[PDB]
């Protein structure tokens, strides 16, 4: 998961 | 500017995030958003004009921030849903299985259900713990935006997702989406904020  | 959940604002003339919720802290107007969107004292602009500055934030660990606005800003108890609006009524936290929608400047208004709570996201910067997961889709730019039930109960602000190569997770089935948001209640009590409702 990554920011958004 | 009229401060509505879901709309775009820029940070120091560079990144874009989305407004979470209109709040007040005594006589100060502000809005809650994601912590990774700006550092303290970063300048927030809406449509080219300066609306305020980052007052506080925690990222990573948590992912939360609030921007204090100048008094010329109009705080509104609403979240953008296309040309329409969802009225903010309070912040009762919904349970897993509850339906929820989110609003932001990249993918607009998307709905899905809460699938899990207390998820850890491992971002490059460090872990952010305690997030709720839903399977509404979202894209880069939606960070900080409103997660709200149709009944108007504010749930939190967009933090992150399993982004695919098109910048969002809207092209993969709901079953495979992990869209995570920061819970509103700890943000409100940590900064002593009160939600604007209507």
């Amino acid at each position: 998961a990554a920011p958004a | 500017a009229n401060i509505v959940g879901g709309i775009e604002y820029s940070i120091n003339n560079a990144s874009l995030c989305s407004v979470g919720f209109s709040v007040t802290r005594g006589a100060t107007k502000g809005f809650v958003t994601a912590g990774h969107c700006g550092t303290v004292n970063a300048t927030a602009r809406i449509g080219g004009a300066v609306v305020g500055t980052f007052a506080a934030r925690v990222f990573p660990g948590n992912d939360r921030a609030w921007v204090s606005l100048t008094s010329a800003q109009t705080l509104l108890p609403r979240v953008a849903n296309g040309s329409s609006f969802v009225t903010v009524r309070g912040s009762t936290e919904a349970a897993v299985g509850a339906a929820v929608c989110r609003s932001g400047r990249t993918t607009g208004y998307q709905c899905g259900t809460i699938t899990a709570k207390n998820v850890t996201a491992n971002y490059a910067e460090g872990a952010v713990r305690g997030l709720t997961q839903g399977n509404a889709c979202a894209g880069r730019g939606d960070s900080g935006g409103s997660w709200i039930t149709s009944a108007g109960q504010a749930q939190g602000v967009m933090s992150g997702l399993n982004v695919q190569s098109n910048g969002n997770n809207c092209g993969i089935p709901a079953s495979q989406r992990s869209s995570l948001f920061e819970r509103l209640q700890p943000i409100l009590s940590q900064y002593g904020l009160s939600l604007v409702t209507g």
